[PDB]
């Protein structure tokens, strides 16, 4: 009697869930600003 | 001894006692999938 490897049950389908209609980040229009800080003055902004 | 005889207590009545023992001679044929122990499903841990 040989008990073999364990098999699971594999995925049927996959589910994704997200918060919806969350504005964009604009990271790109704060990198990009022409007022660039020194890193003695490094500017700092968060995104959430 | 006095004479020769010894004085000893000599039972003139008596019951029966039942006295229980439980000794094992078996336990759980515990059986261990190595391989779905360490790593699950995951390929990348099966792998190494
Ligand atoms: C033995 O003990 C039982 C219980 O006390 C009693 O009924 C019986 O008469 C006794 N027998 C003798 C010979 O003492």
């Amino acid at each position: 009697v040989y008990d073999l490897s364990g098999f699971t049950v594999k995925p049927v389908a996959t589910v994704h869930r997200r918060i919806p209609d969350l504005p964009d980040c604009d990271i790109d229009k704060w990198l990009n600003n022409f007022n660039v800080p020194s890193p003695l003055n490094w500017e700092r902004k968060i995104f959430s | 001894s006095v004479g020769g005889l010894y004085e000893i207590k000599i039972p003139t009545n008596f019951t029966i006692v039942g006295q229980e023992e439980f000794i094992q001679t078996n336990s759980p044929k515990v059986t261990i999938d190595c391989s779905l122990f360490v790593c699950s499903n995951y390929a990348a841990c099966h792998d190494l």
